[PDB]
């Protein structure tokens, strides 16, 4: 019951991630705040 | 990476190629996080230097 980020760093899915991290940091500049509400469809 | 790290210095990462004639900066040992080693403001500063 870990976060696949932490039991395999080298995972694909958390390289995926990782650019999301890159992407987030740039399109969650000139944001309201620091909040960011993630949701299924 | 030992730059990055910190386990290095600016000047002692860069080795001048024999036949080439110009400088390079190796990858040094290959580190456990390379995505966010290369987030260190070191990268940035060595850049800037």
């Amino acid at each position: 019951d870990t976060l696949l980020a932490v039991g395999n760093p080298a995972d694909l899915a958390v390289e995926a991630i990782r650019g999301l991290r890159t992407s987030l940091h740039f399109a969650m500049m000139e944001a309201k705040n620091n909040v960011l509400m993630i949701s299924g469809a | 990476s030992e730059f990055l790290s910190g386990q290095a210095a600016a000047e002692m990462i860069i080795d001048k190629v024999e036949g080439g004639g110009f400088d390079y900066i190796g990858r040094g040992q290959i580190p456990p996080n390379p995505a966010e080693l290369l987030m260190h403001p070191r990268f940035e500063q060595l850049l800037n230097w």
